[PDB]
């Protein structure tokens, strides 16, 4: 019948379409895989649990001292501890090297922020109790607004840092 | 054969691709 | 009439239908505001004249995504997923349990809404601790979408009546999609269920001091991912089983049908972590994985892209539709109810193009918590679910109130479609757009005008789209209380059969049915992937429990 037709030529075409499909998306999983296998993927918060107390982080500790926050911790590496609280985010500005691989070692000491680079791939939630632990190398040097990008309250909007990148 | 459901798929295999090379070359520029 | 007491289960659907259609239309009123807000425009000082309990652009959010997202799209699954069924079995459902269902959501949304209209759960509809709402939101919030376990319970009694009054026949169709639905929902609903019993009732109530961040939003994305293809399946329900007929046609293959729910069933629940690619402390393996399974539940629906549009082409044949575009041409475009659900499928393209790259690990880098994230969601559940929902009131209403639909109410109704399919469209450009030039979403920035001048021409689509959403709403406003305040009634309107399509049949399609008729085993094996996906995870973040103590930033 023209009906058994059809649903033996949909079926088929449908069956190719399936096939075509699959091979796509596995082209997307190798493509995913590859930005794993590169410097990019520094960007991806470490899994480790690194458990500290909100309360006490201002008080004591490697974010009690803003002003001593960046540390070198490798010969073209930097440690950054950074506080972002509400509404605002401690050193301010941040100042690292061009060139230098920098660790940034962020928590908050009372709700979920943001911390977003405008101009990179620097996008990571900051937990409360939790240090979030992103890897960033800055090829241009200037300045990088920070956004907080994460609703913790009336002042999100106005929730802005700055990172400045010397020569 | 079903033409017609073809030109749909097609249009949606290159909307998906436009949007994933799109941003995948977005990822290495700020990489 | 003598048709609710043969029929009571309609005046039941109708009450979950309206209460739903309520709650769209009060969280819809502030959609405008908000795109007025991405348009740079604070049109808040007006809102706040018309509604002086709205305090903040935050607390309108909050009421936004819990009305529109939660509430609406529940209780049209609700009213769907059980109505349906019934209907294609002509069997009665327990109707003690289906008006306990009812009044559960009814209690649960006055019981939240309160403290919502108070200003005291400012939290949005993620409620992400240590954000601390009032404790009614959290009970009323829970109490609600309990009551889906009373729908689950409802049609799987209907199922197993059935089965017991026809052994050795395969499940029909409809009863088969509603069966692995609400299977895959009872998987899906216990992170939050979890999240509400184990941690955020009794910190609300004082009994705990802190609530761990990071075990709270493991647990919610848990239900996070899959209540959005609750949402859907509903949607796609009336696509495959009722759009065909209204088109001219049949569903050209039942088994790819049941196949593509079937997918959903065993991959909706283990992918939360593509929430949580920017959280700290879960290991990047696991995001891999869940990445992976992400890209695997897409697969349903690119193969819902082909059944559905070769359904539409067989259609646009049969109806004298000839060459590569005549098939369009032919279909019924006058009709409403065919209209909105296509207008839906053809937003939901580039929808589902932007959930692959969002998908994709580090691609998620680009755009999480921006501007992208409402563009791509507002096509899938803004637009799809949405219109198929307002599509319905031109079919289903009539046949729960025997409320005839006049010329002049559909042609109002194909208005409304089209403003609001444009409005959307509008409305993607300039968020996906404002989203690649790094605007954050869940932002008042209209409040810092001089914060993205980079975003000028984005905006004035946010604006545009402002204006012809504010037109479609009160022009869907004026329609629907004019259907259901018209005084005629013609009741063998509602005692008229549901336009339920006629399938297309092949040798091939009982063995692969009754594979997929085995729900026992597939529901065994939906379990276990929900284990194998979060078991290793939440031993890990258990054994680590950090809680820490609540805000109130508002
Ligand atoms: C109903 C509601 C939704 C659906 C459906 C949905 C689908 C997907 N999403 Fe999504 N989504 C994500 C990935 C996906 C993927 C991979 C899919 C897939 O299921 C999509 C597959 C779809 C397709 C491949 C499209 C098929 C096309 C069809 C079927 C059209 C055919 C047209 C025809 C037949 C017309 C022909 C007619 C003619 C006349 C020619 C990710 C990450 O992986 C995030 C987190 C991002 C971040 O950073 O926060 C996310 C975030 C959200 C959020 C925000 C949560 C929040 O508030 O934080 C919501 C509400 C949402 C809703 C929904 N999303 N999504
Ligand atoms: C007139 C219709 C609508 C307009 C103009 C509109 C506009 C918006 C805009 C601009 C946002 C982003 C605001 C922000 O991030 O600060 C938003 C958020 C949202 N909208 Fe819509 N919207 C509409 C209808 C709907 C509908 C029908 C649904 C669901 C059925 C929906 C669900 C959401 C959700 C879930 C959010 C996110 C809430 C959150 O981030 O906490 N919207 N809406
Ligand atoms: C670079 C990408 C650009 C390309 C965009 C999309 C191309 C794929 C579309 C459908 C896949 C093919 C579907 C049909 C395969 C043929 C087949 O299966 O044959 C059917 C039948 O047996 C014959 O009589
Ligand atoms: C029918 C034909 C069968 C043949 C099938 C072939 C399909 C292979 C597809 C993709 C290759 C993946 C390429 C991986 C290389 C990545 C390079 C890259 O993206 O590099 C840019 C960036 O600048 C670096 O830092
Ligand atoms: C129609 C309704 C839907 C509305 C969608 C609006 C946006 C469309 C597609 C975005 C795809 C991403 C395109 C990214 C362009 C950037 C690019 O290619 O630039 C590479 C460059 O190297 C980096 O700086
Ligand atoms: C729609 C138009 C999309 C516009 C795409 C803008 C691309 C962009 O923002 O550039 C990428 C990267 O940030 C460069 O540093
Ligand atoms: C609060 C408690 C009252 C909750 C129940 C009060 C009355 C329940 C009666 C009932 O079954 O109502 C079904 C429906 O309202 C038929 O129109
Ligand atoms: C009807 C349900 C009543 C449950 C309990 C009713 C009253 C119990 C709440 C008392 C209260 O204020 O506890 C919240 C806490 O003190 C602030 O963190
Ligand atoms: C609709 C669902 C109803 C749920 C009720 C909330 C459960 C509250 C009771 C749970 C026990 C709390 C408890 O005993 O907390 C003591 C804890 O050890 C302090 O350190
Ligand atoms: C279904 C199974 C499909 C196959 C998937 C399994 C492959 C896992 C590899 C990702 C792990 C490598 C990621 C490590 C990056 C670490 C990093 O950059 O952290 C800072
Ligand atoms: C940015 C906004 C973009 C708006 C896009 C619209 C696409 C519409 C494509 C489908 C066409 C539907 C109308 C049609 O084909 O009408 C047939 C005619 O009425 C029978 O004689
Ligand atoms: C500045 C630019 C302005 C923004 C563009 C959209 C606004 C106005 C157009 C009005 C559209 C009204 C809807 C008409 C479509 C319609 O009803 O067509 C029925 C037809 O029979 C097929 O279904
Ligand atoms: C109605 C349709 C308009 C689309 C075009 C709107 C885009 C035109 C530019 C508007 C604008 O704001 O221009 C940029 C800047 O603010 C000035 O110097
Ligand atoms: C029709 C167009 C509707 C949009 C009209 C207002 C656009 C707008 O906001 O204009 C701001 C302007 O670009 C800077 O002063
Ligand atoms: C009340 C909640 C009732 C939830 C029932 C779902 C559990 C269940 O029955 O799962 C096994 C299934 O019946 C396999 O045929
Ligand atoms: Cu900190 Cu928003
Ligand atoms: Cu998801």
């Amino acid at each position: 019948v023209d009906e058994h037709k059809a649903h033996k030529a949909i079926l088929a075409y449908e069956k190719g379409w399936l096939a075509f499909s699959l091979a796509m998306l596995f082209v997307f999983i190798a493509l995913i895989a590859y930005t794993l296998a590169t410097h990019t993927a520094g960007v991806i918060p470490a899994g480790k649990l690194e458990r500290v107390d909100p309360t006490t982080v201002r008080q004591e500790g490697p974010w009690a001292d803003p002003a001593q926050a960046v540390v070198q911790t490798g010969p073209n590496q930097y440690t950054v501890y950074v506080l972002a609280f509400a509404f605002g985010y401690q050193p301010n500005p941040i100042e690292v090297p061009q060139g230098a691989e920098i660790v940034f070692k962020i928590t908050s000491p009372d709700v979920i922020h943001g911390f977003h680079v405008e101009g990179t791939n620097i996008n990571v939630e900051v937990l409360p109790g939790e240090v979030s632990t992103v890897r960033y190398t800055f090829k241009r040097p200037g300045e990088y607004r920070i956004i907080c990008n994460q609703y913790c309250g009336l002042g999100h909007q106005n929730m802005f840092g700055t990172i400045v990148v010397k020569e | 054969k079903p033409k017609g459901a073809l030109a749909v798929i097609l249009v949606l295999t290159l909307t998906i691709l436009v949007f994933w090379l799109g941003v995948y070359a977005v990822f290495f520029a700020r990489g | 009439s003598r048709v609710y007491e043969a029929y009571p289960e309609k005046k039941a659907t109708l009450y979950f239908l309206v209460l739903g259609f309520l709650a769209l239309i009060v969280g819809s009123l502030f959609g405008p505001f908000q795109a007025l807000n991405y348009g740079n425009v604070d049109a808040y000082p007006l809102l706040k004249r018309l509604l002086p309990f709205v305090q903040s652009y935050y607390q309108g959010l909050t009421l936004h995504g819990v009305l529109n997202a939660i509430v609406f799209t529940q209780l049209f699954a609700q009213a769907i997923m059980v109505y349906l069924p019934a209907r294609e079995l002509n069997m009665r459902p327990n109707m003690g349990l289906m008006w306990l269902s009812w009044w559960m959501a009814f209690i649960g949304l006055v019981v939240a809404a309160l403290p919502l209209l108070a200003n005291e759960a400012t939290v949005l509809y993620t409620f992400y601790p240590p954000l601390k709402g009032h404790w009614a939101f959290y009970l009323g919030a829970s109490v609600f979408v309990l009551s889906t376990w009373v729908s689950i319970y409802i049609v799987l009694d209907l199922w197993r009546r059935w089965k017991a009054a026809n052994p050795g026949k395969v499940t029909p169709l409809v009863t088969y999609m509603a069966v692995v639905f609400w299977l895959m929902w009872f998987l899906a609903s216990l992170g939050l269920v979890l999240e509400a019993v184990l941690f955020l009732l009794p910190w609300s109530f004082g009994l705990v001091e802190g609530v761990d961040p990071l075990v709270a939003r493991t647990l919610f994305w848990w239900t996070g991912h899959p209540i959005v293809y609750f949402w859907l399946l509903p949607a796609y329900a009336i696509i495959y089983t009722i759009l065909p007929k209204q088109a001219g046609g049949k569903l050209v293959s039942d088994p790819m049908a049941r196949l593509a729910f079937l997918l959903f069933l065993l991959l909706s629940t283990p992918v939360g972590f593509h929430h949580q690619f920017a959280d700290p402390g879960i290991d990047p393996t696991w995001k891999m994985i869940h990445s992976v399974l992400t890209l695997f539940v897409a697969v349903p629906s690119l193969m819902t892209a082909f059944t559905v549009a070769a359904s539409l082409e067989f259609a646009g044949r049969l109806r004298g539709g000839r060459g590569l575009f005549g098939w369009i041409r032919a279909l019924p475009w006058d009709n409403p109810a065919f209209v909105a659900p296509v207008l839906g499928l053809l937003g939901f393209i580039p929808g589902g193009a932007g959930g692959i790259v969002n998908a994709s690990f580090t691609l998620d880098y680009v755009v999480h918590n921006t501007a992208w994230v409402p563009g791509h969601f507002h096509l899938q559940v803004a637009s799809l679910v949405t219109l198929t929902a307002m599509g319905s009131l031109y079919w289903l209403l009539p046949n729960l109130t025997g409320k005839p639909i006049s010329d002049a109410q559909r042609r109002l109704g194909l208005a409304v479609v089209w403003l609001w399919f444009l409005g959307m469209m509008i409305m993607a450009v300039g968020l996906h757009w404002a989203g690649l030039l790094n605007v954050p979403r869940r932002a008042y920035i209209a409040q810092v005008p001089d914060a993205y001048p980079h975003a000028a021409v984005p905006m004035v689509f946010n604006v545009l789209a402002g204006i012809v959403l504010l037109v479609a709403l009160l022009l869907f406003i004026y329609g629907l209380f004019s259907v259901l305040l018209s005084r005629e009634r013609k009741p063998e309107l509602a005692e008229a059969p549901l336009p339920f399509a006629e399938v297309i049949s092949g040798p091939e399609d009982r063995r692969l049915v009754l594979a997929m008729d085995r729900i026992g085993f597939w529901f065994a094996v939906a379990a276990i992937l929900v284990v194998l996906a979060y078991g290793p995870t939440l031993v890990q973040l258990f054994g680590h429990l950090n809680p820490v103590p609540g805000w109130r930033l508002w």
